Parts: structure tokens; C-alpha cells; sequence
């Protein structure tokens, strides 16, 4: 009873903070990407 | 730490470099030899194994004359020789000789002693350039520099003081063509460009100091003046100071849009001695008289997109405040809708310095404004005008098609100083 | 629930943070030098939230101090308690931010975050029982701003489960240092809607406004507004560095404090309102201090409460007073009140008394209030944001770093979702 209560408990909380990281790790991913840009676009200027 | 390169280039551009060295030196005790008996002064002056302070800058012409003075001068020991850079023929008014068929041999050279100061640099900031837009050098090796600069130097803060001309001290018929040029060339490679009218100067020297026909040595101590102003924020550290990326974020909204208006106050005789002492009050005032700014043109015809005011000397905020404060009741300041922040405000501690011997007399306060108004862009119509009454007939076109030029550049040139204007009033347009 | 890790980020920050440091030792009798020479056993009773016991009868603070730029750290060092800080806990960049938040979120700061959460996790693994962070920052600038928000989304990512708490000092015209502050302050303010667990709001356009009007100081300097932040911060953290029963730790605080996730943006009030010479007094009874909880004159948010409705309040009495006068008092303006404190939230007002007034008073009131009242804070940058992001000024500053006009979209929407809740709440009612 408890068993299926504390695991239905622990899957929860490891869910209400995979959905964290996972959704802030993309926050790390896009400030990657949009930085990658920020002398990319400074490079192909000095290509003209 | 924080360092700043100094570009002269052309006649203008090394004769008002004299005076701003000159000043530099006083301002911060060093003497004509590099010898001196805070700390910020470095940004500008390396330091040698002997104890000497040397200028972190270039002297360029295509023509010797003009930096061989500066090397038989007074300052000569200042400067080590291969800093002053020199050719054999010069532009000859001719922004396609200066910025081609002349330039082009002199340019490489050029940019590996820059190089060199570059290397000497911990923290270089950017650069300072100093020329006339009239001159074939100042004009078309500009240009070239400053593109090339660009390309070697990636994202680095690029400055301009720049001598817009005039007919009481104009020197060729072609000079609006070769500052249509030059300023097309050079607007995507500069970040901020201070402009400085000649008759401005002239009419100051006339009016203010008394000098029935002020010479270049007049204009340039005044020039010297208001470089030195918007340097001491650089070269001393004060309760309230603004580095070469601040001045930009402040004053330039947009890309394009990077021509400041210069005013200065007071500008008073060396004779008198009753005339002074000017309170805040005063020399904020006289911020808005067009009598004391560096270009003519209507700021009251104009709206306003920023204002940086820049004191020295016997200063308190307090005093500041209330004079700023009595300025907004006078309604005439009209600000653009996008920017509500009009006002903001350095202090530095040292009084302005003057020439020993020179026209201008010793204050114990002084003030420096540098506006972003949409009235600058009279000044580019006058230009745009005078260039539209000779290319509409081709005059002089062929001392430029002659270098190698194409009339699709004069056709180009002219249709971005049409953006340019239209820009301005597109900036003054409420939303 | 133990150990609080201090973070100082750019000019502001650093300033407001050097504050509260000296307020703080003085209040828990710590020399400059670390030693404590007061005469008070409750000075120490919780001194290990604030301060590390180092070899001896010395504290050191558990503070980090960061910045892109190299001035403001030696101007920390220099200054009355800067010997007290641990010298490996300085942090600075020698290339600033520039007023630019892109800078300090991006580019500059993006490059010595690292150096700042290496500190940051030795002091952290030191923890016996870590409570969370506490940032003091300005949202108006490109460090504090900046890279402020990048090392709270940093120190999430390595600690979720601790406490963020923020000192936010927001930008106002009246005393800017750039045309640009609404664009740094609404993008630090979708990253704190989302990254931090309770944010107290300092306004500028306040404390401006109380130095200018109750203070009767003519021009106010960094040092006058500072006076007012020091006094409001040694008020909130009253809770967390003296014996009680009531907000004792981050997370108490926070589950008694933030009903809804985002809706965790507090607007912190101070009775009686002193300047930096005003050493006098004589004044403020229990009824005054109380009082003073709906006044807008004691507001460091300028927002007027009255305005609104309070979804919770903490109030803090700080000196030595009735505590029947103070709970009798406290009723009385709830039952006087009714209206500005919602009906579905029972026994939303919490009380606290420390005995251990603060510096050069006798009594003293700190209020923290989440009102939805804050709205008119959010609602007052979201139109100077607008006022400048319609003709897209100076976003070359941002764009030129590499950043997209869809960044400053999304912060100006999250902000406006974030007042559109605030008066959904307003608006609600116990009707069932
Ligand atoms: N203020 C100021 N303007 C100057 C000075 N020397 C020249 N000018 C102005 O600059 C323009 C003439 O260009 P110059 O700088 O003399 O010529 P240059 O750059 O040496 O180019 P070339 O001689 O053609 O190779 C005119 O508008 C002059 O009034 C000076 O010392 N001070
Ligand atoms: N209250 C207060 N505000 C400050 C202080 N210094 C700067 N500010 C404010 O902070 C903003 C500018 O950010 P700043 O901290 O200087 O920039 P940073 O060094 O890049 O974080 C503006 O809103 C200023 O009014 C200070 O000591 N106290
Ligand atoms: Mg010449």
C-alpha cells in the first residue's frame, strides 16, 4: 500500500525535475546556438 | 590597460595631432622630450625602459612637408621617428589619388606600424582617426585605412574627428566631391564621428577670442580644446567617466545615426581678466547658444536623441542639477518620442589646461556637450548640395575617372548621402 | 537548514552588497578584522546562516564578489569592512559589460561564470546543511543584470533543490546611468520569473523618490539611496539571522510567502524612513509603526498598496516593545483593511519580533508584501520598453552581440503575462 504510494511518490518529483533540467539544459543549447551566430555573422561581413 | 591608438592622417589631421599631443602633455606634466617628474594617462602614452612617455599614435602623409615640421619641432623627441609616416606626392585634392593610385603604396607600411603599437597593447580599446575631409589624403587614405583597419582589427571601436570644410579657409574647388566620398566609404566602417566645421571654428576665433583672421594654429588650439574633453575621461579617472564603448551606447541609437554635435563653453580672451569666473549655470547655458557649437546648423529646427554633458574642473553635481533643472523650463529642447533619458552627465576633476602663449584664457570651469540632433544632418544637405551643382554637369569627374575610378562610385556615394539625410528625418518622425 | 551563500554581482550589487555586510557585522558585533566583540549571546546564535568560523574567534562572510569589471572590487577592498571578506572569493573580469546585458549574459559574462561557480561550490561543499543563494544585483545594468541571471540559471542547474533568492534594484529615468535600463530590465525579469524562488524588488524610482520628498535631500547620491537598501535588507533577513519562530529559514519563508510559482516578486516597505546624517530622532510607537504597512510614502517598490491586494505579508518588529500591543495593532489594520488583503488566503499576515533593533534606532517596522499591487512596477518598464522597442532603438547594441529580436519579444510577453496574473488574482474571489 505504502510501497505503490512512495514509488508513485519518487517517479513524481523525479519527473517535476526532468522536466526542469531537460527544459533548462535547451536554455544552455539555444546560448550556444544564437552565440555561435554572434561571430558567425561577424565573419561572413569580413568575407565581403 | 584600456588603451586607445591615435590615427593623424593628411594635413588637417597631423596639424590638429600637434595640438591635442601638445595639450596632452600639459594637461599631464609630461614634457617635450617624454620626461616627466593618477595613472590613467597610460591609456594614451606607453612608457619606454628610460622613463619616457611616448603618444600611442600615427602620423600619415602622402607628402612629407607637413610631419617634417613635427619631426624638426619641439616635440620631436615625443615622437619616435617611425610613428611619422611620410610619402613623396601627395593626393593633390584627388580622393582617388589618395585613396588608389597613392594610397595604395603607403598602406601596408601603415598598417604594420599600427600593428606594432597594437602589440604594445594589453587591452587596446580602438582606434582615433584625425582627418580633413577635404584633402586627397584625408579624404581617400582615410577610406583605405579604415577599411583596411576593419578587416585586421575585427570588432574594435573605430572614432572619428573629422574637418568638415570651409569656404574662408577652403583650399580646392573638388572638396565636396572628396567628402561625399569619403564619408560613403568610411560610414560602415566608423562607430562614432565627431564632425567639426571650419567656419564654426573661424566665426569662435573671430567672435569670442578677437582674432580678426584666425590661422590654423587659432582653430586647432580651440580643436584641441574639445578632443581633450571628450578624451579626460580616458586618460584620468574622475567621480563621473564614460570609456569608448559608453560614449557610443549613450549618444548612438542607431547604426547610421553616429554623428554627435560638439559645443563647448567658455571660450574667453586672454586679455580682460574681468569676463571670468563663469558659474555652472553659465557655461550650461551657453551649451544651447548655436554660437558656440562645432558645426553650423539649427538645433531648434531639430529634435534631440541624446545629450551628454561632459564638465571639468570646479564642478559639483548639486550645481549641475539646478542648471539642468532650469534648462527643461525653457520648453524650446525638443526631445524625439522614442528617448525620455535626455541628460547624462560627466564630471572630471582637472580644469582646462591651456597653451602657454595662446589666445585662450585659463578657466576654472569648462563644458562639453555632445548631442545626438536630427539638425546635424544640414550640414550633410550643404555638402550633398554643392556636390549635386557640379556632378550634374560631370565638372572635375574626369580627375577622378583618370585614377582609375568608375562614375557608378560618385552615382553610389551620392544616392547613401541621400539615405543618409532621409534617415534623419525618419529618426525625427514621431511613431 | 543552515548555511546561506551570498552572491555580489556588478556595480550596484557590489555596493549594496559591501552595505549589508557592514550593517550586518555591526548588528552581530564583527570588527572589520572578523572578530566578535559584542555583548550578546543572539548575535551568535545563528551567525553560521551569514558567516564561516574560521581558525580562531574569526568570521568570515560567506560571501562571493563578482564582476566584469576590475574598479568596483578594489573600491570594495579599500572601503570600512573590506579586510573581512575571504580574498579567494573575488571574482572579477578585467572586460565590463558596458551596460549591456547581452554582454554580460552572453559574451563577457558567459566567459567567467566558471570562475565564479568554482567559489561558489567551495563555499557550497563546505555547507553542512545548505539553505540556497542569496544575489544582490541591479537589473538596469549588463553585470549584475546579465550575468547575474546566467549565474542563477548556472547554480540551478547544479543545485535545483536549494532556495534563489534575489536583492533586485530596478532602473528609473530619475536616476539612470543609461538610455538602454528597460531593455536589461525586462530581460533579467523573464529569466527571474522563471529562475528564482523569491525576488524582493528595490526600486530606484523609491528610494529616489524618498530621499527627494521625506528626506528633503535636493540631489541624492548612490550613498543616500544605499542607506535606505542596507536598512530594508537587514530588515527582511531578520528572520534568518536571530532566534524565531516565524520565516527562519529561505524555504519557510517561501512556502509562507509564494502562493502561485511565478507570483514570487516581493515589495518590501521600512518604517521609520531615516537618512545617513539623521542620527537624532525621538519618534515611532507600535500604532506608527504599523501604520506606516499601507503607506506608499515607506515603499521601496513604488507601487501603492492600496492599489492592489495582498496574497501574503511578513512584518518584522525590530526593538524593544509590547508584543500584545503589537499583535492587537496588527489586527486592527486587517480588520480596518478588509479590502486589500484577499478572503482565500486565511491568516495571510505574519508577525515576527526581534528584540535587537537595527543601527541608530530604537524601533523599527519592516514589511514584506507579496501584492498584486507590483503590477504598476512591471506594467511602468514594460511601457518604457515598448516606448523604445517599436522604432527598435538601440537594438543593435543586442543584435550586435548575437542576440534576436524573438529574446526581447518573449521578455516583454512573459512581463505582461506576469502583470495580466498579478490582476487575476486582484480579481479573484472567495465567491466559491
Ligand atoms: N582645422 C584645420 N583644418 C585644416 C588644417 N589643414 C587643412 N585643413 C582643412 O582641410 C582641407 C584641406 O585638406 P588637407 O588636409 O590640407 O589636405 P591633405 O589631407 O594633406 O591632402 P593632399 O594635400 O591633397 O594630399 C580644407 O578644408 C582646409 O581648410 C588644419 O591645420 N586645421
Ligand atoms: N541603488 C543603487 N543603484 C545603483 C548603484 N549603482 C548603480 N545603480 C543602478 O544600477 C543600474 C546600472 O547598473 P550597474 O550595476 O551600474 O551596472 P553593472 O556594473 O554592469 O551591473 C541603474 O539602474 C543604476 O541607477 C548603487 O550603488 N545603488
Ligand atoms: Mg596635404
Amino acid at each position: 500500500k505504502l510501497a505503490q504510494k512512495m514509488e508513485s511518490n519518487k517517479e513524481n518529483r523525479e519527473a517535476h525535475f526532468a522536466a526542469m533540467l531537460e527544459r533548462l539544459q535547451e536554455k544552455d543549447k539555444h546560448a550556444e546556438e544564437v552565440r555561435q551566430r554572434a561571430i558567425e555573422e561577424n565573419n561572413n561581413w569580413i568575407k565581403m | 590597460m584600456r588603451e586607445c591608438i591615435s590615427i593623424h592622417v593628411g594635413q588637417a589631421g597631423v596639424q590638429i595631432g600637434n595640438a591635442c599631443w601638445e595639450l596632452y602633455c600639459l594637461e599631464h606634466g609630461i614634457q617635450p622630450d617624454g620626461q616627466m617628474p593618477d595613472d590613467s594617462f597610460n591609456t594614451f602614452f606607453s612608457e619606454t625602459g628610460a622613463g619616457k612617455h611616448v603618444p600611442r599614435a600615427v602620423f600619415v602623409d602622402l607628402e612629407p612637408t607637413v610631419i617634417d615640421e613635427v619631426r624638426t619641432g619641439t616635440y620631436r623627441q615625443l615622437f619616435h621617428p617611425e610613428q611619422l609616416i611620410t610619402g613623396k606626392e601627395d593626393a593633390a585634392n584627388n580622393y582617388a589619388r589618395g585613396h588608389y593610385t597613392i594610397g595604395k603604396e603607403i598602406i601596408d607600411l601603415v598598417l604594420d606600424r599600427i600593428r606594432k603599437l597594437a602589440d604594445q597593447c594589453t587591452g587596446l580599446q580602438g582606434f582615433l582617426v584625425f582627418h580633413s575631409f577635404g584633402g586627397g589624403t584625408g579624404s581617400g587614405f582615410t577610406s583605405l585605412l579604415m577599411e583596411r583597419l576593419s578587416v585586421d582589427y575585427g570588432k574594435k571601436s573605430k572614432l572619428e574627428f573629422s574637418i568638415y570644410p570651409a569656404p574662408q579657409v577652403s583650399t580646392a574647388v573638388v572638396e565636396p566631391y572628396n567628402s561625399i566620398l569619403t564619408t560613403h566609404t568610411t560610414l560602415e566602417h566608423s562607430d562614432c564621428a565627431f564632425m567639426v566645421d571650419n567656419e564654426a571654428i573661424y566665426d569662435i576665433c573671430r567672435r569670442n577670442l578677437d582674432i580678426e583672421r584666425p590661422t590654423y594654429t587659432n582653430l586647432n588650439r580651440l580643436i584641441s580644446q574639445i578632443v581633450s574633453s571628450i578624451t579626460a575621461s580616458l586618460r584620468f579617472d574622475g567621480a563621473l567617466n564614460v570609456d569608448l564603448t559608453e560614449f557610443q551606447t549613450n549618444l548612438v541609437p542607431y547604426p547610421r545615426i553616429h554623428f554627435p554635435l560638439a559645443t563647448y563653453a567658455p571660450v574667453i580672451s586672454a586679455e580682460k581678466a574681468y569676463h571670468e569666473q563663469l558659474s555652472v549655470a553659465e557655461i550650461t547655458n551657453a551649451c544651447f547658444e548655436p554660437a558656440n557649437q562645432m558645426v553650423k546648423c539649427d538645433p531648434r529646427h531639430g529634435k534631440y536623441m541624446a545629450c551628454c554633458l561632459l564638465y571639468r574642473g570646479d564642478v559639483v553635481p548639486k550645481d549641475v542639477n539646478a542648471a539642468i533643472a532650469t534648462i527643461k523650463t525653457k520648453r524650446s529642447i525638443q526631445f524625439v518620442d522614442w528617448c525620455p533619458t535626455g541628460f547624462k552627465v560627466g564630471i572630471n576633476y582637472q580644469p582646462p589646461t591651456v597653451v602657454p602663449g595662446g589666445d585662450l584664457a585659463k578657466v576654472q570651469r569648462a563644458v562639453c556637450m555632445l548631442s545626438n540632433t536630427t539638425a546635424i544632418a544640414e550640414a550633410w544637405a550643404r555638402l550633398d548640395h554643392k556636390f549635386d551643382l557640379m556632378y550634374a554637369k560631370r565638372a572635375f569627374v574626369h580627375w577622378y575617372v583618370g585614377e582609375g575610378m568608375e562614375e557608378g562610385e560618385f552615382s553610389e556615394a551620392r544616392e547613401d548621402m541621400a539615405a543618409l539625410e532621409k534617415d534623419y528625418e525618419e529618426v525625427g518622425v514621431d511613431s | 537548514m543552515r548555511e546561506i551563500v551570498h552572491i555580489q554581482a556588478g556595480q550596484c550589487g557590489n555596493q549594496i552588497g559591501a552595505k549589508f555586510w557592514e550593517v550586518i557585522s555591526d548588528e552581530h558585533g564583527i570588527d572589520p578584522t572578523g572578530s566578535y566583540h559584542g555583548d550578546s549571546d543572539l548575535q551568535l546564535e545563528r551567525i553560521n546562516v551569514y558567516y564561516n568560523e574560521a581558525t580562531g574567534n574569526k568570521y568570515v562572510p560567506r560571501a562571493i564578489l563578482v564582476d566584469l569589471e576590475p574598479g568596483t572590487m578594489d573600491s570594495v577592498r579599500s572601503g570600512p569592512f573590506g579586510q573581512i571578506f575571504r580574498p579567494d572569493n573575488f571574482v572579477f573580469g578585467q572586460s565590463g559589460a558596458g551596460n549591456n546585458w547581452a554582454k554580460g549574459h552572453y559574451t563577457e559574462g558567459a566567459e567567467l561564470v566558471d570562475s565564479v561557480l568554482d567559489v561558489v561550490r567551495k563555499e557550497s561543499e563546505s555547507c553542512d546543511c545548505l539553505q540556497g543563494f542569496q544575489l544582490t544585483h541591479s537589473l538596469g545594468g549588463g553585470t549584475g543584470s546579465g550575468m547575474g541571471t546566467l549565474l542563477i540559471s548556472k547554480i540551478r542547474e547544479e543545485y535545483p533543490d536549494r532556495i534563489m533568492n534575489t536583492f533586485s534594484v530596478m532602473p528609473s529615468p530619475k536616476v539612470s546611468d543609461t538610455v538602454v535600463e528597460p531593455y536589461n530590465a525586462t530581460l533579467s525579469v523573464h529569466q527571474l520569473v522563471e529562475n528564482t524562488d523569491e525576488t524582493y524588488s528595490i526600486d530606484n524610482e523609491a528610494l529616489y523618490d524618498i530621499c527627494f520628498r521625506t528626506l528633503k535631500l535636493t540631489t541624492p547620491t548612490y550613498g543616500d539611496l544605499n542607506h535606505l537598501v542596507s536598512a530594508t535588507m537587514s530588515g527582511v533577513t531578520t528572520c534568518l539571522r536571530f532566534p524565531g519562530q516565524l520565516n527562519a529559514d529561505l524555504r519557510k519563508l517561501a512556502v509562507n510567502m509564494v502562493p502561485f510559482p511565478r507570483l514570487h516578486f516581493f515589495m518590501p516597505g521600512f518604517a521609520p524612513l531615516t537618512s545617513r546624517g539623521s542620527q537624532q530622532y525621538r519618534a515611532l510607537t507600535v500604532p506608527e509603526l504599523t501604520q506606516q504597512m499601507f503607506d506608499s510614502k515607506n515603499m521601496m517598490a513604488a507601487c501603492d498598496p492600496r492599489h492592489g491586494r495582498y496574497l501574503t505579508v511578513a512584518a518584522i518588529f525590530r526593538g524593544r516593545m509590547s508584543m500584545k500591543e503589537v499583535d492587537e495593532q496588527m489586527l486592527n489594520v486587517q480588520n480596518k483593511n478588509s479590502s486589500y488583503f484577499v478572503e482565500w488566503i486565511p491568516n495571510n499576515v505574519k508577525t515576527a519580533v526581534c528584540d535587537i533593533p537595527p543601527r541608530g534606532l530604537k524601533m523599527s517596522a519592516t514589511f514584506i508584501g507579496n501584492s498584486t499591487a507590483i503590477q504598476e512596477l512591471f506594467k511602468r518598464i514594460s511601457e518604457q520598453f515598448t516606448a523604445m522597442f517599436r522604432r527598435k532603438a538601440f537594438l543593435h547594441w543586442y543584435t550586435g552581440e548575437g542576440m534576436d529580436e524573438m529574446e526581447f519579444t518573449e521578455a516583454e510577453s512573459n512581463m505582461n503575462d506576469l502583470v495580466s496574473e498579478y490582476q487575476q488574482y486582484q480579481d479573484a474571489t472567495a465567491d466559491e
